[PDB]
């Protein structure tokens, strides 16, 4: 019945501010420690900070010392991460996690209790600009199986979503992880393989959503005329 | 700075041992994470099984090194594994190790896509080369423009292993100015892979 | 104030003796008790001693393997742990209460007021 629930994640700009909550239930809050661990896209876990409210012990990773502040309201069974002086690379999923109250005192060559309970995470996106994508067709060739797709170029920040024919087509779709271009803008392609015979009949439309700029674009993908 | 995970390919039934990269430090705890899901504690204090964790998972302190062993890999065990220590008041997670499933060699199907006419109207041309449904992940892509070998003007992206067929797909995208695109005729990507006895090239001539 | 010591790594079948040193007078204490807390599990009562009587109470899982005792002169409570098993791996805590507690609430976390920071115990081959 132990549960940890993160909230408060969203879009924020460098030099703006954001406060994350970790709501705990199912345990005596003052007997434990609350940790913040983040994960950037495609990357490993990074421990960020902890508080043992009751002892008011706190500690921070050098990558965030002097920038982030951890605190706790015992009467609310809640811990907080106050995020200041935000930078692009603070973009990540932020998890809160439970450890022992006196974990540092216990830490030794033979003992490490670890972080037992975890929330499911809250997303923090640092952006300087907002920019919706342009969508171009990846047109099928004249070749059993044909490949087509669409190119989703020049957006910021992440993420974008892509479906095909309003979601009716899912079989054989591959939507690639976005890459950051030299321009500082994201780009990705979504592709699908279908039957060669189906090209003359079946209409293929990619549906691209970009919530940060509040844009939806539907783009038909058909053979190029020669 | 955090890192991309290293990778280990293994079959169901295989025994695997992961060694944590050593750093004065505390005893290691080991965690497991699947994509888009919270990490889970597996092993604490170097060798104690976390409540509920299967007994095929074990930990050992080799002196100065710490290891996680999975005695016999099950399908649900393909995941990323992290080791975790503390030092003074700071906790450190090691680089992830992704355990990936082994499968028979599958050569990619290669497709080349020219830039759309609507793209050209905004001054840039993107040429896309798709490698679809291949194993293992190691592939080399080489772009040629009128027989000139390109370098530094392409970017690759690769999918995770497919849930159904355990393959990978990869895109390589070539970026040119409109002017540079219209200056040249033959656009080709050449793909090297374990499943191809020799490299496969896909070509188009601009405007056909 | 309570301070535990004597924690360490043991093989299955090993023995340890934990110590709990009290500061100040312990005359008004009703129960001195050893608790343990493993990851992902509630802090559970292991052994309790009723100070006026010397009567001891034990969790089912530790009966006959663990013994709680006191030396009033040294102002100390001990837990002798013989035949240690992997399931005994935990942080062990000393607790006390000067408030009355009914005989069968003797092994409950919240039924106690003061604690030490705990001494970790790992049992492993
Ligand atoms: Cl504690």
């Amino acid at each position: 019945e132990v549960q940890l629930v993160e909230s408060g994640g969203g879009l924020v700009q460098p030099g703006g501010s954001l406060r994350l909550s970790c709501a705990a239930s199912g345990f005596n809050f003052s007997y434990y420690s609350i940790h913040w661990v983040r994960q950037a896209p495609g990357k490993g876990l990074e421990w960020v900070a902890y508080i043992s409210s009751s002892s008011s012990y706190t500690s921070y990773a050098d990558s965030v010392k002097g920038r982030f502040t951890i605190s706790a309201d015992t009467s609310k069974n809640t811990a907080y991460l106050q995020m200041n002086s935000l930078r692009a690379e603070d973009t990540a999923v932020y998890y809160c996690a439970r450890g022992y109250q006196y974990w540092q005192y216990h830490a030794s060559w033979y003992w490490n209790g670890g972080l037992d309970y975890w929330g499911q995470g809250t997303l923090v996106t640092v952006f300087n600009q907002i920019k919706g994508p342009s969508v171009f067709p990846l047109a099928p060739s004249s070749k059993g199986t044909a490949a087509l797709g669409c190119l989703v170029k020049d957006y910021f920040p992440e993420p974008v979503t892509v479906s095909w024919n309003s979601g009716a087509l899912t079989s054989g779709v591959h939507t690639f992880p976005a890459v950051l271009q030299s321009s500082g803008l994201y780009s990705l392609s979504s592709v699908v393989t279908v039957p060669s015979s189906s090209l003359g009949t079946q209409t293929y439309i990619c549906n691209v959503n970009h919530k940060p700029s509040n844009t939806k674009v539907d783009k038909k993908v058909e053979p190029k005329s020669c | 700075m955090t890192q991309s995970p290293s990778s280990l390919s293994a079959s169901v039934g295989d025994r695997v041992t992961i060694t944590c990269r050593a750093s004065v430090s505390s005893a290691v705890a080991w965690y497991q994470q699947k994509p888009g899901k919270a990490p889970k504690l597996l092993i604490y204090s170097a060798s104690s099984l976390y409540s509920g964790v299967p007994s095929r998972f074990s930990g050992s302190r080799s002196g100065t090194d710490f290891t996680l062993t999975i005695s016999s890999l099950q399908p649900e065990d393909f995941a990323t594994y992290y080791c975790q220590q503390s030092s003074s008041s700071l906790i450190t997670f090691g680089q992830g190790t992704k355990v990936e499933i082994k499968r028979t060699v599958a050569a990619p199907s290669v497709f080349i896509f020219p830039p759309s006419d609507s793209q050209l109207k905004s001054g840039t041309a993107s040429v896309v080369c798709l490698l679809n449904n291949f194993y293992p992940r190691e592939a080399k892509v080489q772009w040629k423009v009128d027989n000139a070998l390109q370098s530094g003007n392409s970017q690759e992206s690769v999918t995770e292993q497919d849930s159904k067929d355990s393959t990978y797909s990869l895109s390589s995208t070539l970026t040119l100015s409109k002017a540079d695109y219209e200056k040249h005729k033959v656009y080709a990507c050449e793909v090297t892979h374990q499943g191809l006895s020799s490299p496969v090239t896909k070509s188009f001539n601009r405007g056909e | 104030q309570l301070v535990e010591s004597g924690g360490g790594l043991v093989q299955p079948g090993g023995s340890l003796r934990l110590s709990c040193a009290a500061s100040g007078s312990t005359d008004s204490i009703e129960y001195m008790t050893w608790f343990r807390q493993a990851p992902g599990k509630e802090r559970e009562g292991v052994a309790a001693l009723y100070t006026h009587t010397g009567n001891t109470y034990y969790a089912d899982s530790v009966k006959g393997r663990f013994i709680i005792s006191r030396d009033k002169a040294k102002n100390m409570v001990y837990l002798q742990m013989n035949s240690l098993e992997p399931e005994d791996t935990a942080v062990y805590y000393c607790g006390a209460t000067r408030k009355y507690v009914p005989v069968r609430f003797a092994l409950d976390q919240s039924s106690y007021d003061y604690w030490g920071k705990g001494t970790p115990v790992t049992v492993s081959s």
